[PDB]
């Protein structure tokens, strides 16, 4: 019957706890910080914001989170989170009622307080805190300072240009990915509709990035399988500049480099992460294996070039640092995964839902799981520096 | 140096191994 996947899924449960207690007990090792969070609700999303606040004194400063909620059924907010990180204890600092769980929330580069995020819908919402209570309405009516229309369905991805403000793109499992300007503001038009639509894409539209130099150019990542480059000023919003066969599988996330304006990588549901330059996108640069299932997200470093991580169902976060990439190994180390292979996070018992670099103290990280957890942690300095 | 860099490192890519204390 049915009964063999309860009692396969039990007994796999209790293999996670028991290399859980392994992990615990080795974080002294591994970690110069580890936090451990369990919110009311699930986050699908986590940002960091720019922000940080140092008090006068203090051994510690103060930095924020954009994350959000996924009910079983009860009402869905959108959340600012603080987090006391030591120098060289987290509280919920503002609650915004929301329509469904948040997918995914962003702050908008040239003004922080603007956070856009998307919705079981089809809208696209925008809100902004400063215009809103911190604490919601009892009658949980989701209030948002836009709303964004084009798409017939949900997704995931999400990315502000960070040169265009107001520059909005979104992938969907429509299969379209859609551009809004809402630096077109209306006195109060309170929803606004897609400048541009782009129909490149044959399935699921799972993650958008906009480049980070070059206003005019964005990539996009489907279940097609493909990677596409799209520059905004071609005419035809049918075909990408470039399209490649990036995976053996579905594509879920890309990510630009930061340092490297030729750059990007991309995860997927082959396991492996690709890397690629943009000059030349019919031949893959690397690929980084060691995932044991489905990659969802990926991000570079903002502090150091060579630095990528990567998250998925498999529970696990890698961290990769390409500088390694082709060193000789004992066959006891090649045992344990390739030499790029930096840190392997086993601090989580679910799957990992986002997860963000902190752009403010260098190798913080905050992930999210969908057992509730959040982790804010520091690998140990011996690890990577030398 | 009850514990190196290097045994740090190996363990960094096994965390589900309990680290060796020799």
């Amino acid at each position: 019957a049915d009964k063999e996947a309860a009692f396969d899924d039990a007994v796999e449960e209790r293999v996670i706890n028991e290399e859980y207690k392994i992990w615990k007990k080795n974080t002294p090792f591994l970690y110069d910080l580890v936090m451990t969070h369990a919110l009311e609700w699930p986050s699908l999303t986590a940002q960091w914001l720019p922000d940080v606040t140092r008090p006068e004194g203090k051994d510690f400063s103060i930095h924020r989170l954009v994350l959000g909620t996924h009910t079983s059924d009860e009402q869905n907010h959108l959340v600012i989170a603080s987090v006391q990180l030591p120098n060289d204890k987290i509280e919920i600092e503002i609650k915004i009622n929301h329509e469904g769980e948040v997918n995914r929330a962003r702050y908008m580069p040239q003004n922080p307080c603007i956070i856009a995020t998307k919705t079981p819908s089809s809208d696209v919402l925008v809100f902004d805190y400063t215009k809103h209570p911190s604490k919601p309405d009892p009658s949980g009516e989701c209030n948002p300072d836009l709303r964004l229309r084009g798409h017939q369905k949900e997704g995931y991805g999400l990315s502000w240009n960070p040169n265009l403000s107001g520059h909005l793109l979104s992938a969907s499992d429509d299969h379209t990915i859609c551009l809004w300007d809402i630096s077109a503001v209306p006195k109060e038009g309170k929803v606004v509709d897609a400048k541009t639509i782009f129909t490149g894409h044959t399935a699921v539209v799972e993650d958008v990035s906009w480049h980070l130099l070059h206003e005019s150019l964005f990539g996009s990542v489907a279940d097609d399988q493909k990677l596409m480059i799209w520059d905004t000023r071609s005419n035809n919003t049918s075909k990408p500049s470039h399209s490649v066969d990036a995976h053996t599988a579905e594509v879920n996330c890309l990510s630009f480099n930061p340092y490297s304006e030729f750059i990007l990588a991309t995860g997927s549901a082959d396991k492996t992460v690709a890397l690629w330059d943009l000059r030349n996108l019919k031949l893959k640069l690397h690929s980084f294996e060691s995932h044991k299932d489905e990659i969802f997200q990926v991000q570079w470093s903002p502090h150091n070039e060579t630095i990528l991580a990567s998250s998925g169902t498999d529970r696990r976060l890698n961290v990769w640092d390409l500088s390694k990439i082709g060193e000789e190994q004992s066959p006891e180390d090649a045992e344990d995964g390739p030499p790029e292979l930096l840190f392997i996070h086993g601090g989580h018992t679910a799957k990992i839902s986002d997860f963000s670099w902190n752009p403010n103290e260098p190798w913080v990280i905050c992930s999210v799981s969908e057992d509730n957890i959040m982790q804010v942690w520091q690998m140990a300095e011996n690890i990577y520096n030398d | 140096k009850l514990l190196s860099s290097s045994e740090t490192k190996r363990a960094a890519r096994r965390p589900y191994k309990p680290i060796a204390l020799r």
